[PDB]
């Protein structure tokens, strides 16, 4: 009788909407889980809408939806490849089992009650490449969604990118940088020079918040609060100013860098990407602007 | 041993009510059946309203361009909620056609002798801040694009009161540009009356770390007028070391 029980449940394993490389290596319970969180992703996908390997592989970060008592009702495939651990390992299972709990209030506050969300959480990595769950590391993921109603999370998990280990080219315009925990520079590269006009000799006493407007000062401040928290950010649109007049906008990712064998924290090292060029030419705000 | 069962159970309850065709009986059947039921009805049941779920978490839409034209191949209709653009629009277009003409060398350079990210301000001159993220695949570009996001003036000075900032608006506020403010301390735009108040009124701030204190004086116009202003300020404090990056004033003609 159990003959025909774990037949059926294999069988049923196979043709949930994945190949039986994986279908085929599930415990009952994984049948189980799986079956039901796909019923209730189909489900909320009715209630939104009223070949793929293009979507899976353009992106460089995964879907998760996620109830509102934490459960992880849905997963994207790709996440192996992002936090090595599989759609299959998760989908079911509470957020909160895998997100850096000190983490979990704040995903608290994302999962309840505008709609928009856009948060930092440290989620369980197992990736040279794979190893296990024991010796896990923490990663930083990107959220980006909407909330939704039963309550329900819809997010983007982009991963942020580590510096010294890219996977994508870089611009023109696109400047690198280092900091003090201070965000003071430290080094900078000499693209500045033909991006904002400073010569990189000129910012090494300085710190970063000299040169923003002040109209992102505070969103800044919010930024460096997560980079040391939790370890990376992306930080929203701000102006920098320029070596004259007028400044340019942009956006950083910032990845604290650590001694590795010291295991000490070392400095920031900052994927800075200038988004414009000089608004204000005319316009002087700051000290050093005066100059010449 | 066994809550591996009750919810082993739990599962078949769960499972078996959001089979419609079987949610649809007065009594629930059996292990086997309730099994092959699901079975059979996803067999008559994740494509393209993966699109969509893309569409309402991350506010994205797909697209393919030729990295040799910049023409585009393919745009996902997702372009449309995304970029209030028809599809239309985009099929006899290249890419250099969406975007911002300062975005055009990136662009050539994202287009190059892998796999590709960057930022890039595409228009709906209007232009929004868009984030694609994508691969390289036969020669052309599958990626997929994300968005997100006087009466006064403020300034910025150093402990000391020295101008460090100003926005453009202190113009309009006072007749000064920037140039004339930037570098003095602020107490010598002071009625020498209530030099002392303006004085005190820095103190109060930086003793206090992080609340905001107001005061009101005469301040020295560019045509050399008495401004009643209120200034309402309060320390800048590094998020880490929380020692004191600078004072923020905001300064409001009274
Ligand atoms: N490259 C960029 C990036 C963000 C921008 C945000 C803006 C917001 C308001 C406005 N009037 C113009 C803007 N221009 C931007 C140009």
């Amino acid at each position: 009788r159990r003959s025909k029980e774990t037949e059926v449940f294999y069988e049923l394993a196979h043709e949930l909407p994945l190949p039986h490389s994986v279908s085929s290596h599930l415990d009952k319970a994984s049948i189980m889980r799986l079956a039901i969180s796909f019923l209730r992703t189909h489900k909320l996908l009715s209630s939104v809408c009223s070949m793929d390997n293009l979507y899976l592989k353009a992106l460089e970060g995964f879907i998760a939806v996620v109830t509102q008592d934490g459960d992880m009702i849905f997963l994207s495939e790709n996440i192996s490849k992002f936090m090595g651990l599989t759609q299959v390992e998760l989908t079911g299972h509470s957020i909160f089992d895998f997100t850096h709990p000190c983490d979990h209030e704040e995903i608290r506050e994302n999962l309840t009650l505008s709609t928009e969300r856009d948060f930092f959480m440290r989620m369980k990595c197992t990736v040279g490449r794979t190893v296990n769950l024991k010796s896990a590391t923490w990663k930083v993921l990107h959220c980006t969604g909407q909330v939704r109603v039963l309550s329900c999370l819809i997010i983007m998990c982009e991963p942020i990118q580590h510096p010294s280990h890219m996977d994508i080219p870089l611009d023109s315009k696109t400047f690198l940088s280092r900091h003090s925990m201070d965000m003071k520079f430290t080094y900078c590269d000499d693209r500045i020079l033909e991006l904002i006009g400073y010569h990189p000799e000129e910012l090494l006493g300085r710190s970063a918040y000299e040169f923003y407007h002040a109209l992102d000062s505070e969103n800044m401040t919010k930024s460096h609060q997560n980079l040391c928290t939790k370890g990376q950010v992306v930080s929203g649109q701000y102006r920098m100013l320029a070596k004259h007049g007028g400044y340019v906008w942009l956006e950083t990712q910032g990845t604290v860098i650590y001694n590795p064998r010291n295991l000490q924290p070392q400095c920031i090292m900052c994927v800075n990407y200038v988004l414009s060029e000089i608004e204000k030419n005319d316009v002087v705000f700051s000290m050093d602007q005066t100059e010449s | 041993e066994r809550r591996r069962r009750n919810k082993m159970t739990a599962y078949i309850t769960e499972l078996s009510d959001m089979v419609p065709t079987c949610s649809a009986l007065a009594r629930k059947p059996d292990k086997l059946t309730i099994l092959r039921m699901a079975v059979s009805h996803m067999k008559s049941l994740t494509d393209q309203e993966l699109k969509h779920l893309i569409l309402e978490a991350a506010d994205g839409f797909l697209f393919i361009v030729s990295c040799e034209t910049g023409r585009v191949v393919y745009v996902s209709d997702s372009v449309t909620p995304v970029l209030n653009q028809p599809q239309s629009e985009w099929f006899g277009s290249t890419l250099y056609d969406q975007v911002h003409p300062d975005d055009v060398d990136k662009l050539r350079e994202q287009l190059s002798t892998s796999r590709r990210s960057f930022i890039c301000r595409m228009r709906c001159p209007h232009f929004v801040v868009v984030h694609c993220t994508g691969y390289i695949k036969a020669f052309c570009l599958v990626a997929i694009g994300r968005l997100q996001v006087p009466t006064e003036f403020i300034s910025r000075h150093n402990i000391e009161g020295i101008f460090t900032f100003v926005d453009h608006r202190c113009v309009a506020t006072v007749g000064y540009q920037p140039q004339e403010l930037l570098g003095k301390n602020i107490v010598e735009f002071c009625h020498p009356e209530d030099q002392q108040l303006l004085r005190d009124s820095f103190q109060q701030v930086v003793k206090l770390k992080g609340q905001v204190l107001s005061v009101m004086f005469r301040f020295r116009s560019k045509t050399r007028e008495w401004l009643w202003m209120r200034t309402s300020s309060f320390t800048f404090q590094n998020p880490y070391s929380d020692e004191i990056e600078y004072i923020i004033c905001t300064n409001t003609n009274v």
